[PDB]
RNA sequence: ACGGAGCCAGCGAGUACAACCUUGGCCGAGAGGUCUGGGUAAUCUUGUGAAACUCCGUCGUGCUGGGGAUAGAGCAUUGUAAUUAUUGCUCUUCAACGAGGAAUUCCUAGUAAGCGCAAGUCAUCAGCUUGCGUUGAUUACGUCCCUGCCCUUUGUACACACC
């Protein structure tokens, strides 16, 4: 950075696709669905949609503040420019991935 | 080889006598009279446009057609 | 700890690893992906790459 | 009326320019004449051999007239072509590097070519005069 | 595992400031980012931790991810010293 | 008091078109309210990124291919306007996804 | 009698100079392949082997052969410093014995060993 | 340019360098017929003679042939850059040289011997009568010498 | 075919923590060096003035200047390392092959066929490949003759289903 426009946007898409697959593996218990990464000047809003939102947040900055620092150490960033917001899903049934991880758990746990 | 490549003064004279009053004149049609080879005919075509005698129709490289001066 | 544990692997197949699996076979380096085409093929829609024509 | 360079076709122009150069004989010699390939793919050197280079520099002159600022490589690339590379298929490679440079260096001393800014070479005052006269001379031969 | 113990103490210390660690899956690497040790030795150390309680481990995209649990925070305090009201990433520094 | 025009170029490059075109419409509408001399939303050629790939993992069966490609929409909104009015138009008119960016140096 | 047959050699003159011309003149007096190698960084190519070749010549019985200097580095070229000494060119299996002569001047060690056993049935 | 006037018939072959210079045709391509000369070398030689390449040159002057032959023998004396040659860089520390006739085929057979003496990966493959320059004959060319 | 001369594309792709594309100038027959730039790219490379083409000449239907394989030697370049030629270039070697039997592939329009470019893999290698543009026909515009498939009726001691 500065890099070419065509290489930055592919590295952004990668970055997102790395993050996406991390939060699939890391937030399995929380019932994660998908990320919505906004990149404005200074701050970047990494919004994460999940079912159990209280579990993603933890106890007022605990799991999200672990993960923000992890993202900084992966991709060289500083504190302040990255900011996590864990929101609820507008109707969980409509989202496929939420149901996928529910079906994942129901099988893992023990059910017909 | 099929011969008809050798250059001589006797062959030089026959070409000049075989020049005037000839409809088709080209590299092929000279060689069709068992004459001097392709280029030697092509050179012989070049001499026949020195001072008239045979006048041109086409001008192309290999497609070089000429006709007698009417 | 031992001295000679490294051939000069600046270039070629052995140097260029992928981001995901760690593979030296069918490696997309175009647009600096550094991804084995099979993981790319999985996540292509995530990385912005869509099938149009 | 108004006389111009383009009205004469490029084939007859370069021949008239070549003869014009042979009349002076002050275009200069490079030092590799007929000990030279011309294009890096070309099994046989120039067939005309003696002369030849006068047709070459005439060609570079008229190309530099038509274009804004032509250098060496762009001439090489233009004048290059197809390698009979073997049982493999053909490829494009740029023509001999130096010869085109010796064409340009010689044209600079005569006063055909002038050095241009940014990158390459353009046309002189006295270069444009000979171009137009040679154009006028070939038009008289057609008429 | 055969670690010069000074290098191990630096890794623990560096772990406790962050409360987090982003190690590569890159053995034969001469030195780690931030810490002045080989990457392999950091991974051996974070392998040694994961086994005896602690330390929540992932292995995605050639990057290991290690967060310290409640019992992980207790044992790192025991190794180093620092008694109470300290860094990690369990709570914020001030306002951020 | 200042009125010092630095000549600022705005860079809009993105995948999504209907966002980008709406973003580009929003900046020119702000320029119309603030009433500035500006060149309109210039539209540069779309750099299409073509990753050719065989569909298979194994390299067996028929030899099928997928052109996994990426659309890119490179745009420009050149301003003949001061530094302070650019600081305003950077603060507002920010949408998600589209890469807003400023050159600032003529 | 004066000249023994003809000079066993690289490009011109006789042997007497070959044996005392170290590397630098021998590089200048060679094909492009050897010059390019010397132009690039030399580290561990002439380090351990040449000392053994020099130690082999010093500790020899005189008239008879020196000790066989076994070589992984078959990529080395025959410089004239160690003509006469036998060398074991490594083919994966067997340090295969090659005799360095005054005619093997500026050729690789590898090209005098052959890894595969050549083909039979019909030549 | 000019058709052959005057009696003509000045010898069809024409021997040169213990080899057959073909009558009529051309100097360049009569030179190619000689064992050791090619098209680009022979065109280089014709420049030094100052004979027209358009002419057939089986009706050559004898002094012109003696120039040509001397140009074949001596590269360095005449204006030949000396890496336009058949052989270059050979024996101990000295000079480049080449041949173009019976002298060259003998020189090739001497260099083939030199290869056989050194027993190189090239020279070993010449003994077999096989494929020197690492070319695969798994499929291609099932007849051979 | 070989010389010159004319000389018109499109897809592309390309480095700042590296070593990318690399014009312009000098050296070198080349390959390729070197200084210097411009370019993180409708900006510079790049009109990528690519090839086949078009013009004027050389040879004329001879294993010929067609055809380039095999070879020898050198001169370059990549890389730590090139012999089991990495590739390029130089000169030399001039082999087979005068349109290919039985067979069978692909194809209905900017297509086929020709031509080259291009990225992909890549430090270095293009006969490869996914794209691209140039030149641009022939011949249907049908049929079930073959091949395959599909239904439908029929038969079936089959249902792991004609292995
Ligand atoms: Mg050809
Ligand atoms: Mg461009
Ligand atoms: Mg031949
Ligand atoms: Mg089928």
């Amino acid at each position: 950075a500065i890099i070419s426009k065509k290489r930055k946007l592919v590295a952004d898409g990668v970055f997102y696709a790395e993050l996406n697959e991390f939060f699939t593996r890391e937030l399995a218990e929380e019932g994660y669905s998908g990320v919505e990464v906004r990149v404005t000047p200074t701050k970047t809003e990494i919004i994460i949609r999940a079912t159990k939102v209280q579990d993603v947040v933890g106890e007022n900055g605990r799991r999200i503040n672990e993960l923000t620092l992890l993202i900084e150490k992966r991709f060289k960033y500083k504190r302040g420019t990255i900011a996590l917001y864990a929101e609820r899903v507008h109707d969980r049934g409509l989202s496929a991935v939420a149901q996928a991880e529910s079906m994942k758990f129901k099988l893992l746990n023990g059910l017909a | 080889a099929k011969h008809a490549v050798v250059l001589d003064q006797d062959k030089f004279d026959r070409i000049m006598k075989e020049a005037p009053t000839y409809r088709y004149v080209s590299v092929s049609v000279l060689v069709d009279r068992f004459k001097l080879g392709g280029s030697l005919a092509r050179v012989a075509l070049r001499h026949l446009e020195n001072e008239g005698i045979i006048k041109p129709v086409s001008k192309h490289s290999k497609q070089a057609i000429y006709t007698r001066a009417t | 700890e031992n001295v000679w544990y490294s051939h000069p692997r600046k270039f070629g197949k052995g140097s260029r690893q992928c981001r995901i699996s760690g593979s030296h076979s069918g490696l997309i380096r175009k647009y600096g992906l550094n991804i084995d085409r099979q993981s790319f093929r999985e996540k292509a829609n995530d990385i912005g790459f869509y099938k149009y024509r | 009326p108004g006389v111009s360079v383009r009205d004469v076709p490029a084939q007859d122009f370069i021949n008239n320019y070549a003869s014009f150069l042979q009349r002076q004989g002050k275009l200069e010699v490079p030092g590799y004449v007929d000990i030279v390939k011309t294009s890096a793919g070309n099994e046989l050197p120039p067939q005309d051999s003696e002369g030849w280079f006068y047709k070459r520099a005439a060609s570079v002159a008229r190309h530099i007239y038509l274009r804004k600022q032509v250098g060496v490589g762009k001439l090489n690339k233009l004048y290059g072509g197809a390698k009979n590379r073997g049982v493999r298929p053909h490829k494009h490679v740029d023509a001999s590097g130096s010869i085109n440079r010796k064409v340009l260096q010689s044209l600079e001393k005569l006063g055909v070519v002038e050095i241009s800014p940014k990158g390459g070479r353009r046309i002189s005052d006295n270069g444009l005069r000979d171009l137009d006269r040679i154009a006028a001379a070939t038009l008289e031969d057609e008429e | 595992m055969l670690i010069p113990k000074e290098d191990r103490k630096k890794i623990y210390q560096h772990l406790f400031q962050e409360g987090v660690l982003v190690a590569k899956k890159d053995f034969n690497q001469p030195k780690h980012e931030e810490i002045d040790t080989k990457n392999l030795f950091v991974i051996k150390a974070l392998q040694s931790l994961t086994s005896k309680g602690f330390v929540k481990t992932q292995f995605s995209w050639q990057y290991y991810y290690y967060t310290l649990t409640e019992e992980g925070v207790v044992y790192l305090r025991e190794y180093l010293n620092l008694p109470e009201h300290i860094f990690p990433a369990t709570y914020l520094a001030g306002q951020s | 008091q200042e009125v010092v025009i630095h000549k600022i170029r705005i860079n809009l490059t993105s995948t999504k078109v209907k966002q980008l075109e709406n973003v580009s419409a929003n900046i020119i509408k702000n320029a119309e309210t603030f009433k500035l001399v500006k060149k309109g939303p210039v539209r540069l050629p779309t750099k299409v990124l073509k990753i050719s790939t065989r569909k298979t993992p194994n390299g067996e069966g028929s030899k099928t291919w997928d052109t996994y490609e990426m659309r890119i929409h490179k745009r420009y909104i050149d301003l003949e306007a001061p530094a302070h009015i650019v600081k305003r138009i950077t603060q507002i008119t920010i949408e998600p996804g589209v890469d807003v960016e400023v050159i600032i140096a003529a | 009698r004066k000249r023994s047959f003809k000079t066993y050699s690289y490009k011109g003159v006789d042997l007497e100079k070959l044996l005392e011309m170290p590397t630098e003149d021998f590089v200048k007096l060679a094909p492009a392949r050897v010059r390019r190698k010397f132009a690039r960084g030399l580290s561990e190519k002439p380090a351990g082997l040449m000392k053994k070749l020099r130690a082999a010549k010093l500790s020899a019985p005189e008239n008879e052969k020196p000790a066989v200097v076994r070589t992984h580095l078959r990529n080395m070229i025959i410089v004239p410093e160690m003509i006469g000494s036998v060398v074991g060119v490594y083919n994966g299996k067997v340090f295969n014995q090659v005799e360095i002569r005054p005619e093997m001047v500026g050729h690789y060690l590898g090209e005098f060993s052959i890894t595969y056993t050549p083909v039979r049935h019909g030549a | 340019s000019l058709v052959v006037q005057e009696q003509g018939s000045f010898q069809h072959i024409l021997r040169l360098l213990n080899t057959n210079v073909d009558g009529n045709i051309n100097v360049v391509y009569a030179l190619t017929t000689i064992r050791g000369v090619g098209r680009r070398y022979a065109n280089l030689v014709c420049k030094k003679a100052d004979v027209d390449l358009h002419k057939r040159a089986g009706e050559l002057t004898q002094e012109e042939l003696e120039r040509i032959v001397q140009i074949m023998q001596n590269p360095t004396h005449y204006k030949i850059p000396a890496w336009f040659l058949n052989r270059q860089k050979d024996v101990n520390d000295g000079k480049d040289y080449h041949s173009l006739a019976n002298n060259l085929e003998s020189k090739l057979r001497d260099d083939l011997e030199r290869l056989k003496k050194i027993r190189s990966h090239r020279g070993i493959r010449h003994f077999w009568g096989l494929r020197v320059r690492g070319q695969h004959t798994k499929t291609t060319g099932r007849r051979r010498a």
